C-alpha cells in the first residue's frame, strides 16, 4: 500500500500521459456496471418503432391487448417523457 | 493308452458339430450384413448412411416486416 503509492507519484512525474489513459479506460470499464441508467438506455433502445406492428387475430381472450391505439392497454410511454 | 490319454469319438464328433453351426451362423450372418448395407446404402431409408439435414428448429416464424416473408 506504501510501495504503489509511490509507484503511482512516480508514473505520474514520468508518464503522465499513460496514466490518464489508464485511468479512463478503468473508469470506462468499471463506470457502466454500477450506474441505473444503462437499463433506460436498453428501455430507450427497445422503445423505438422500426417496424410496423401487426395486430393479432381477436380470439376473445386477450383482455391485455388494446383494441385501439389510444385504450388503456398495451405498454406506455409516459417514463420516456419525464426524462 | 486310450483310456489314459484319449476321449471317445463321440466327443470329438459332437464338437464339430457345434464348430459347424456355429460357422455356417457367422458366414449367414454376414452375407446378410453386406445386402443390409447395400440397400440401407442405396435407399437412405435405415438407421445407417443418414447425413444431416438443417435443423427446421433454427427457422423464424415471426413477421418480417413485409406481410409476403
Ligand atoms: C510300460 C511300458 C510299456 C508301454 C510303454 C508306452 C510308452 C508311453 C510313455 C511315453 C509318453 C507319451 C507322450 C505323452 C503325450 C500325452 C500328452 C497329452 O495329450 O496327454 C494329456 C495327459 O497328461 C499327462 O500328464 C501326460 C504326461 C506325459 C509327459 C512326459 C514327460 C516325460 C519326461 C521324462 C522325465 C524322466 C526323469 C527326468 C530326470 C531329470 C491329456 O490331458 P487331459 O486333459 O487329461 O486329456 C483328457 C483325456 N482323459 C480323459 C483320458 C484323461
Ligand atoms: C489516483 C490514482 C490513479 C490510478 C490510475 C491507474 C493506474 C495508473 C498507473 C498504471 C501504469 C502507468 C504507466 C506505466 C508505469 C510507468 C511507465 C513505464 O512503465 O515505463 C515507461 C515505458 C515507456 O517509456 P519508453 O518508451 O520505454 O522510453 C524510452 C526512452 N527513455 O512504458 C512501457 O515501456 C510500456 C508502455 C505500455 C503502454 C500501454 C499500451 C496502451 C494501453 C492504454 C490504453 C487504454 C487502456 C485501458 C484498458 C485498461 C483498463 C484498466
Amino acid at each position: 500500500a506504501g510501495r504503489i503509492a509511490s509507484f503511482l507519484k512516480n508514473a505520474w512525474a514520468k508518464e503522465p500521459v499513460l496514466v490518464a489513459s489508464f485511468a479512463i479506460g478503468g473508469l470506462a470499464i468499471i463506470l457502466p456496471s454500477l450506474s441505473p441508467y444503462t437499463n433506460y438506455a436498453i428501455r430507450i433502445n427497445r422503445a423505438t418503432p422500426y417496424n410496423y406492428p401487426v395486430p393479432l387475430r381477436d380470439d376473445g381472450n386477450m383482455p391485455d391487448v388494446p383494441s385501439h391505439p389510444q385504450d388503456p392497454q398495451g405498454p406506455s410511454l409516459e417514463w420516456l417523457k419525464n426524462l | 493308452i486310450a483310456r489314459t490319454f484319449y476321449d471317445g469319438p463321440e466327443k470329438n464328433y459332437e464338437k464339430t458339430m457345434a464348430i459347424l453351426q456355429i460357422e455356417a451362423e457367422k458366414a449367414e450372418l454376414r452375407l446378410k450384413e453386406l445386402e443390409v448395407r447395400r440397400l440401407m446404402r442405396a435407399r437412405g431409408d435405415g438407421p445407417w448412411y443418414q447425413y444431416p439435414t438443417i435443423d427446421k428448429a433454427l427457422i423464424d416464424h415471426s413477421p418480417k416486416t413485409t406481410p409476403d416473408n
